[PDB]
Parts: structure tokens; C-alpha cells; sequence
């Protein structure tokens, strides 16, 4: 289940990863100002020209959204009986499905898609190697605390290459004690809950042991602390990183004309 | 000219036992030093306190030396520019997120500027033969091609020690014999000295000098060729004795007269065919 | 601070985090994510305020690796830095005891699952506080007290390795 | 016995990446003996060692192994009785060791197969002395041991409550001499008492010197499956198929390219050792 990037040639794909971040976060930060038809439609608009302009086919927007429809649903229901109102067209005890209830249970599932589909365009187009370097980048302005953020891009880039790896670990690991009659997901409660401490314990000693093996390997090569070290993989912006700076700012205009003041 | 040299010292880790005790060897320069002995014997410290990663425990007496400089607090990340070590598990030591930015990260260590580094690690990954894996992830690489990519992180640096701390231990025999003849087709084209750390006695047997340790103690020192015949020194200290000598052991007692220079397969198959006329 | 080889540790125990995240145990219909248990791993041994970092950087390597489809934002990176803090003040230094796991569980689903999470789901999709915390509280109201003896046995396992020659105390 | 009939496993069925792990097998192994299984690297000697214990299910495949049927469509119940009697131990075994005592590791595997708080004592102390391991290491931490004695440990875990076939895959890798043979005549006297021992390894001295069967994998597909004697006979055909011969059949190969006779086939030293006798007799 390790790995979610999906190749294309459209122009989405060649956008820095740091400006296609920087959209997801300000297209989720401007989602907060939709609250009428108006400031919906606008952001169905765009979301959806954002989703079209990636070439991807609606399978894996539907594979990322099939995890939480159970909760999309029941959200959307349960704020459409909670803010019901207007015409009336069923009552019960508690359940009164209602106009301005079904307009509010629309809102939400807007929201909700909308989320949805960006992050997955996010997640979708983009390398995570990339993704890692943006979340670095953004983390550059905590300096100011003069904190080290060379540390914490190293913690970061050492923890993403080594989930693959202990990931196939973790596998081995409970293959090996099944082998021998361990069993993972049987017993109860306190057997469940004790079934876990083969899982981790050797998981834990080999990350121990990786640990040390890895630090002796850095400070063996030079390794000093990140003050005064370059960089080899680098992120440079181009001419198509105009197009997500208008795409936000007009949508910026769009929505502040016409949500309801 | 000696390019290591160590006099007589002891490291101790918080345990009674020292890891070393009175080690003392030299080591020519544009040679393949081995160094063999048991798995407790005290040979991975010696790697590591070799570059400086540790310290003997008395510095008025104890001393090392490599290219002509002396060990010390002042002048580690002298001598760790000079010597490369090449660790045991291929996968630990791989720190980069692919071959590129692995095979970088030593120069990126030196604040190399980026123009050079490109070159200079486009240049050391071809020194491999891993040219078209310039962008695989580690984990679609096999035990040999990350040991290849770390030698070819180490060879990046340019160093003039290249050690292998058992490095083909976790290979299999044609990735071990890939890497010894990558390794051994590197030091001849850059003229180095290569310490080769291993267990078994086939890697050492093309060795120009052999070290055998036992409980952090030098036991004994010299060619292969005069290491190997000594077999009760390697069975008392549990050591796989070669084929060639094994065999002849076996000769022996089987009541086959031999001379006692025999070596390497051609010339023991050689004498039988020549015994054979009688 | 942390030397190298407690950084790199570190970097292990944010990929045990982000891992144990994608492993669920339970029924067809009742099922518990492990993820809790990496947030205990980064109080336990690295103390509160570090955690918080491993705690924070875990949301993002995740959000890498696996994709945040919850939607890409930082209310979620707060709680789930904000966890491993308090397992970390419950547990950092002091003896293995029931009450402490007890109270670590409670304060962690009281202010991290209940609470901060209700509260940026609410914001995110515009329902109200309530709204939000009546669609989640079923599970805020299960999950704590297997994570109890969860946390319990693991606590047991982390304390027996500890103690040992491969940690290097 | 164990038996395979037509048999294939596919690694992630459909996708874009559908990776042929088996190829069609077809072959009986005979209860009691010892058998080596040997190929190259990604051959698929992992998945076929899996596929012992039902960790692996076929697909579009039968299997008759102790008894039990698996078929591609068989669930996970039941599996906990196959298990008690096909046991792989793993490469680098040691890795698992996890609980607070070396007994109590040990009885670890016993214990979970039904074993009394007794038998499964017993049965842990027996095999703690058998894999060589001495007493007073015992209620000592599995951590605070050497690799080799976690090594014996980690077996002595998986032979502890004496499967019928036990599957090793390079149990000997990283040992001393001294263990090394102590632990491939602790396997050769375990298939002796009547049960099955398959080896998965790349070493061909230990498959010439101990080995009944060999069974030869080459990209998912059985090539050959005979005596070692059959298997080394050619050199030029385990120069294709990527497999080594042992260093005394090169020895031999070497004599014999100098002219002189070597009765039989000399695939381990005393064989060698009587050959050369014999030809110059
Ligand atoms: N971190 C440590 N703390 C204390 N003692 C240690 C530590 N690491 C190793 N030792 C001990 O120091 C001695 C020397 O071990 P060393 O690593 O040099 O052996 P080796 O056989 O050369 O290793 P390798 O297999 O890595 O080549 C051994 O007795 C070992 O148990
Ligand atoms: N987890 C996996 N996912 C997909 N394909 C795999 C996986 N593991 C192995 N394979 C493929 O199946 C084949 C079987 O390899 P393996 O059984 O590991 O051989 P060996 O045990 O000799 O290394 C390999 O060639 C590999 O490409
Ligand atoms: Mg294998």
C-alpha cells in the first residue's frame, strides 16, 4: 500500500511542489469563507477545473474517497436533522427532513468532496520526495526561534527513506511468529492487547540496532552538525508557477465579493 | 612506507575485559592488508579506531598514525577525510534518499558546491557499475548495489584507505565476488590501500599481508602463504583452515607425502599428477 | 541535546509511529488503529517536548507516504504532536504504574481525540462543535479502554527492553 | 509426505506490477529425509518455504503436506494445527527473540501450541541443552547474549515442541566454524529421529555433505529435482542455470582436467580424500 504517486505529462505535474502545497493550504484555508450558493458554486467551480486540469481519471479520486463515505454520509445526515428548517418533508420523533436542512447536509458534502479531491490531486501528481522537500521549505520561517531546522529536515529525511524498510521488517516479523503459533487478531481483549508486544519489542531492537549502524555510517563520512553543509537535490521555480499564484488570487476576489458579508 | 601504524594501546568501552590490549601492526601503503579472527575478537573496533570514531585510553603512551599524521581530538576530521570504512549491512548505512543524494551526502558533508558535486558524483556512481540506477529508492535495490553505492559514497571523497569491515559477509557468492573485483579494479586504477576485514580465510588468501586477532591480540602476522600453514594456530582459535591446507591435512593423514610449500589448487593438482608416475 | 544517534532513533520511532498508523486490530464491525501505541514510544523514551517534535514531523512523513486525505492541514499536526507531550509528562522518567497509564489514556482521548480533533473537524466542514462530537463520540468512548491495557502490555515490553545491553544507558 | 501438484503463486495479482513468484511445480518429498533447496538469488526459494505452512496459499494450486490440503480458496482456520507440524525457523532467526527470559522464549513456541505449563517447560529445557546452549545462560535476557547464542536460542524456539518437517532457511549463516557443524549435525540427528528437514541455502558443501534431495529453483520454476550426486553430475548445465558445485567437485573437475582417474564422484573431502587414495593405488 506503500506508494500513491501516479505518472502524467499535464501541465499540473511540472508545478514546484512548494506552490502546489502552498494551493492545497490556501484553496483549504478559503474553503472556510463558502456560506451561501454563491461562494459554493464558485469553489465547486474551481475545485473542479483543479481536478479536470490534472488529466487523472475519476477511479482514483472515487479509490481516495471510498475510506471516509461512511462518514461523509452521516455527517451530511446528521447536520441536515440538526439544522433543519423551512418546508417540511417528513417528520418523525427526532427526524424531520427539511429544505434548509437539505441545503445544509449539501454544504457539507460539498466541503467534504472538495477536501477531498484536493488532497488527492495534492497527494496524486506529486513525488514524495518532492512533498518532503516543500514541508521543508515551509519550515524554514521557525529559524527565527533559531531552531534547528537542519536536524529536523535530516529527522524527516532519514524517517521517509526507512518506512519502506521497516515496513518489510514489521512483515517478517509477524510471518516469523506465526510460524511458530503466534496469533495476531484471536483471543479477546487481553490476548489481542498482549499479542502486540511480539510485534514491537524485535521491531524496536532492530531499530536500535539501525540506529547505531547508521549514526556510526554518518559520523564515519563527515558528519558534523548541518551548519555549513550544501545541498545536492534542490527545488527551482519556472514559469508555470505563475499559473497556481492567479489561480489563488482570483480565487481570492471570487470568494470575498460573494459570500453572504 | 607505513601508512597505519598503531603502538601498543587498549580501549575499553564499563567493562572488565578491554576490546584491545597492547595491539601493534603497521600497514604498508598500496597494499591489501586482511584482518581476520573471531566474531568477539576485537576487529570492528579496530576499524572504528582507526578513523577516530574511538579513542584508546591512554594517549601518553598509545598512538596512531595515519598518512604520516598523528590521532588526536584535534586532528579527527583529518585523518576521517583520509580513510573510508564500508560497513557490514548494506542497507543500515545507506542515508540518502536514492543512489545520487547517497553517494552526495559526503560531499554535501564537505560544503562542496553543487556545480562539482554533480560531477563528481555522476562520476563516482559510473565508477560503479550502477549508471542507470541514479534515481532508484533503496528499497529497489539488492544487497550488492547498495554495497556498491556505498563504495562508491566512499570512493567520492577520494580517500587513501578504503576498509571493509566485513562488508560481503551478508552477500551472495557472486555478489561477493562482484564487489571484491569492483573494489580490487578501483584501489589499482586510484592507488590505495585497502584493510579488508573478514571471517572466512578465501578473501585473505589473494591478501599482501594478513592480521589475525584473537581476544584483542595480535597473535600472529605475515603473508598468507606463511599464515596459512600454521593450522593448529587457526584451529586452536577457531578459524576456517582454506581449502588448499585443509585438504592437504586431510592428504597427510591419508599418508599422501606432500611438500609443505603447496598452494592454490593448479599446483596441489599438479603434484598428485606428477606423484601419479609412480 | 540529543547526539546523532539519538536523532537517528528518533527518525526509527517516527517510522514505527507512521507504520503502526496503517495497522488496525479488531472485528469486522470494532476495530482499533495501533497508532496510539507509536505516540507511547515517543513519551516514553524521549521525554515530553522532543516527542512533541516527533509527534509533529510523524503527521507529516505520513501525510508523504501514505497521503492525507483528511484534507492537508495543521489542526491535525497539533494534536497529533500534542499527544505524544502528554504520554511523554505521564511517563517520560517515572516507574511503570497503572494509575499513570490510567491517566496518560484519559488525558490524551479528553484533550486530543475529544476536543481538538471535534473542534477542527467542525471548523473544517462547517458544522458546529456538537454536530461534530455527537458523529465521533461512539468511538472516543470504545477505543480508550483497550488502549489502557494496550498501552499496559507495551509499557511491560518497552520497560524489559530497556534494560538491557542493546540500549545504550 | 510432502506432495505439490500444478502450483503457482502470483505476487499481486492483476496491477501493473505481476510479478510471477512460482512457475508450475510438480514434486514429492519423502518423509524422514534431508532435503536442500538451492537456486539463485530471487529464484522464489522464499515463497516456496512460505508456501509450507500456509502463510503463503497457492494460486490455482494443491498442496498434501502432513496431512493437511491446502488449496487456493482455504482459510485461516485451522491453519494453527499445520502449523504445530511444518515449522520454518527464518534467516536471521535471532531477530524474533522478544521475551523476558531465554526459558521463557523458548517455551514461547511450545506454549501456544497447546502445551501444559510443563510439557512446554520440559520440552524448553530439552532442547536448550540439545542446540548446545549451557544452563546457567538460562533466566538471562535474550539481549544480553551473543549472536551465536541467540542464534541457538532463536532455533531451540522452533524445534522446542518437535515438528514433523522443519524448513530452515540459512540457519548456519553468520556462525563460527565450531557452531556451524554443531548446528548442521543438530539438523542432520534431528532428521535421523524420523522427521523432515528441508534446507533453504547457498553453500553447496553443506548440500553435497547432508543433503538426501536436492530440489534446484530457477525464476519460479522447478528445473531439476534429484539426489545430490545427479544434481553437481554436469558442471556445464549448473553453469547455466546459476547454480555453484561444491569445492571439492571443482577439485575434482581440476584433477581430472591434469588427466588423473577419480573413482565415483568425490562431492565432499573424505570422498576426495579416498578418490585420490584409490587413484594412486
Ligand atoms: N557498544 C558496546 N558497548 C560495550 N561493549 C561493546 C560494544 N560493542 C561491542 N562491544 C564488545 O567489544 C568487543 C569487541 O567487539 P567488536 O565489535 O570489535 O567485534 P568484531 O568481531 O570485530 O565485530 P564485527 O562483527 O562488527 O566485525 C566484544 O566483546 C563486544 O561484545
Ligand atoms: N513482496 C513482494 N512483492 C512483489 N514481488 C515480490 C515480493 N517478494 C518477492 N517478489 C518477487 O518474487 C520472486 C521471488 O523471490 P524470493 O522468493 O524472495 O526469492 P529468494 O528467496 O531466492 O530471494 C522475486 O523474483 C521477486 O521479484
Ligand atoms: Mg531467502
Amino acid at each position: 500500500i506503500i506508494g500513491r504517486y501516479l505518472p502524467g505529462t499535464t501541465f499540473v505535474y511540472r508545478v514546484d511542489p512548494r506552490a502546489k502545497l502552498l494551493t492545497t493550504f490556501y484553496f483549504i484555508i478559503m474553503i472556510f469563507l463558502a456560506n451561501n450558493w454563491v461562494s459554493y458554486l464558485v469553489i465547486s467551480i474551481f475545485g473542479l477545473a483543479y481536478v479536470f486540469a490534472t488529466g487523472l481519471k475519476a477511479r482514483v479520486f472515487w479509490d481516495g474517497v471510498k475510506p471516509m463515505i461512511w462518514m461523509i454520509v452521516f455527517t451530511s445526515l446528521l447536520q441536515t436533522f440538526f439544522m433543519a428548517g423551512g418546508k417540511v418533508y417528513w417528520h418523525w420523533w427526532i427526524f424531520t427532513l427539511s429544505s434548509e436542512g437539505l441545503i445544509n447536509g449539501l454544504y457539507v458534502f460539498i466541503r467534504f468532496a472538495m477536501i477531498i479531491l484536493v488532497s488527492t490531486v495534492m497527494t496524486v501528481t506529486t513525488k514524495p520526495l518532492e512533498i518532503a522537500d516543500a514541508m521543508e521549505w515551509m519550515l524554514t520561517p521557525l529559524k527565527l526561534f533559531k531552531v534547528n531546522v537542519g536536524m529536523i529536515s535530516l529527522v524527516i529525511s532519514i524517517a521517509l527513506r526507512f518506512v519502506p524498510t521497516l515496513f518489510d521488517q514489521t512483515v517478517k516479523i509477524m510471518n516469523a511468529q506465526r510460524s511458530r503459533g503466534a496469533d495476531f487478531n484471536d483471543g479477546g481483549l487481553v490476548k489481542r492487547a498482549k499479542s502486540v508486544v511480539p510485534m514491537l519489542v524485535p521491531l524496536f531492537i532492530d531499530s536500535l540496532e539501525v540506529a547505531l549502524d547508521l549514526s556510526t555510517a554518518m559520523e564515519s563520512r563527515g558528519y558534523k552538525g548541518s551548519e555549513g553543509r550544501t545541498r545536492y537535490r534542490i527545488l527551482e521555480w519556472s514559469k508555470v508557477d505563475l499559473i497556481p499564484v492567479a489561480y489563488c488570487l482570483l480565487l481570492t476576489i471570487l470568494m470575498i465579493t460573494t459570500r453572504k458579508h | 612506507g607505513s601508512d597505519n601504524i598503531i603502538s601498543f594501546d587498549h580501549v575499553t568501552f564499563d567493562s572488565p575485559r578491554p576490546a584491545l590490549s597492547d595491539l601493534s601492526f603497521a600497514i604498508e601503503r598500496g597494499s591489501w592488508t586482511a584482518l581476520i579472527g573471531h566474531n568477539g575478537s576485537g576487529k570492528s573496533t579496530v576499524s572504528k579506531l582507526i578513523n577516530g570514531l574511538l579513542a584508546p585510553d591512554d594517549l601518553d603512551k598509545s598512538s596512531i598514525t595515519v598518512d604520516g599524521v598523528k590521532l588526536g581530538a584535534d586532528t579527527v576530521w583529518e585523518v576521517r577525510e583520509k580513510v573510508g570504512i564500508v560497513f557490514q549491512n548494506p542497507d543500515n548505512q545507506f542515508v540518502g534518499a536514492t543512489v545520487s543524494d547517497d553517494v552526495a551526502f559526503g560531499l554535501e558533508n564537505r560544503a562542496v558546491p553543487r556545480p562539482e558535486m554533480l560531477k563528481i558524483v555522476a562520476q563516482a556512481v559510473a565508477d560503479v557499475g550502477m549508471a542507470d540506477y541514479a534515481d532508484s529508492e533503496p528499497s529497489n535495490l539488492s544487497g550488492g548495489q547498495k554495497q556498491r553505492v556505498a563504495i562508491a559514497g566512499i570512493l567520492a571523497v577520494k580517500p587513501q584507505v578504503i576498509i571493509l569491515d566485513e562488508s560481503t559477509s551478508m552477500l551472495d557468492p557472486e555478489g561477493k565476488e562482484q564487489i571484491l573485483d569492483l573494489v580490487r579494479k578501483i584501489k589499482e586504477d586510484n592507488n590505495l590501500t585497502v584493510i579488508s576485514i573478514t571471517h572466512d580465510l578465501e578473501e585473505a588468501a589473494g591478501a599482501d599481508q594478513v592480521l589475525v586477532l584473537d581476544d584483542g591480540q595480535l597473535l600472529d602476522q605475515g603473508k598468507p602463504e606463511e599464515i596459512f600453514p600454521k593450522v593448529e594456530m587457526l584451529k586452536r582459535i577457531g578459524l576456517d583452515i582454506p581449502f588448499v591446507y585443509r585438504l592437504k591435512q586431510l592428504l597427510k593423514e591419508r599418508g599422501i607425502v606432500l611438500p609443505d610449500e603447496i598452494d592454490d589448487d593448479e599446483k596441489l593438482v599438479q603434484s598428485l599428477w606428477q606423484l601419479n608416475s609412480k | 541535546k540529543l547526539e546523532l544517534r539519538e536523532l537517528v532513533l528518533l527518525a526509527m520511532v517516527i517510522a514505527i509511529k507512521v507504520i503502526l498508523g496503517q495497522f488496525k486490530v479488531g472485528n469486522a464491525t470494532l476495530q482499533v488503529g495501533l497508532g496510539f501505541i507509536g505516540s507511547v514510544m515517543l513519551g516514553y523514551l524521549f521525554g515530553p517536548w522532543w516527542g512533541f517534535a516527533g509527534g509533529a514531523l510523524s503527521d507529516l512523513v505520513s501525510s508523504v507516504i501514505f497521503g492525507n486525505l483528511g484534507g492537508f492541514f495543521i489542526g491535525f499536526t497539533l494534536t497529533a504532536a500534542l499527544g505524544p507531550m502528554i504520554y511523554g509528562f505521564f511517563l517520560y522518567k517515572q516507574p511503570i504504574q497503572i494509575w499513570r497509564v490510567i491517566a496518560s489514556v484519559i488525558c490524551v482521548t479528553v484533550i486530543c481525540n475529544i476536543g481538538l480533533n471535534t473542534l477542527w473537524v467542525s471548523m473544517m466542514y462547517g458544522i458546529n462543535f456538537m454536530v461534530a462530537l455527537s458523529s465521533r463520540i461512539l468511538k472516543e468512548m470504545i477505543t480508550p479502554w483497550i488502549q489502557m491495557v494496550a498501552v499496559w502490555f507495551i509499557l511491560e515490553g518497552l520497560s524489559r527492553v530497556k534494560l538491557s545491553r542493546k540500549f545504550w544507558s | 509426505a510432502i506432495k505439490f501438484e500444478n502450483v503457482s503463486y502470483v505476487y499481486s495479482p492483476g496491477s501493473p506490477l505481476e510479478a510471477i513468484g512460482l512457475d508450475q511445480l510438480n514434486f514429492s518429498l519423502e518423509e524422514g529425509k534431508f532435503i536442500a533447496l538451492v537456486g539463485h538469488t530471487g529464484s522464489g526459494k522464499s515463497t516456496l518455504m512460505q508456501h509450507f505452512n500456509a502463510l503463503l496459499k497457492p494460486t490455482s494450486g494443491k498442496i498434501e503436506i502432513a496431512g493437511y490440503t491446502i488449496t487456493p480458496e482455504t482459510g485461516n482456520k485451522g491453519l494453527k494445527d499445520l502449523r504445530r507440524k511444518v515449522s520454518l525457523a527464518f534467516q536471521f532467526s535471532e531477530a524474533q527473540l522478544f521475551e523476558n527470559t531465554v526459558l521463557k522464549d523458548v517455551e514461547y513456541g511450545p506454549r501456544n501450541f497447546g502445551f501444559s505449563e510443563d510439557e512446554a517447560r520440559e520440552a524448553a529445557l530439552k532442547w536448550l541443552k540439545k542446540v548446545g546452549l549451557k544452563d546457567d545462560l538460562i533466566e538471562h535476557s535474550p539481549f544480553d547474549l551473543s549472536g551465536g547464542q541467540m542464534r541457538r536460542v532463536a532455533l531451540a524456539g522452533v524445534l522446542a515442541y518437535e515438528p514433523e518437517i522443519i524448513c530452515l532457511d540459512e540457519p548456519a549463516a553468520g556462525l563460527d566454524p565450531m557452531g556451524r557443524l554443531e548446528m548442521m549435525q543438530l539438523f542432520k540427528d534431528y532428521q535421523a529421529a524420523g522427521h523432515t528437514v528441508i534446507l533453504v541455502t547457498h553453500n553447496m558443501d553443506d548440500v553435497a555433505d547432508y543433503a538426501d534431495d536436492v530440489l534446484a529453483l530457477e525464476h519460479g520454476r522447478l528445473i531439476k529435482h534429484a539426489s545430490p550426486k545427479e544434481v553437481f553430475k554436469d558442471s556445464e548445465w549448473l553453469q547455466k542455470h546459476h547454480l555453484a558445485e561444491p569445492r571439492s567437485a571443482r577439485f575434482a573437475a581440476k584433477l581430472e582436467a591434469a588427466g588423473l582417474k577419480l573413482p565415483g564422484q568425490p562431492l565432499t573431502m573424505p570422498e576426495l580424500a579416498d578418490a585420490i587414495k584409490q587413484s594412486l593405488k
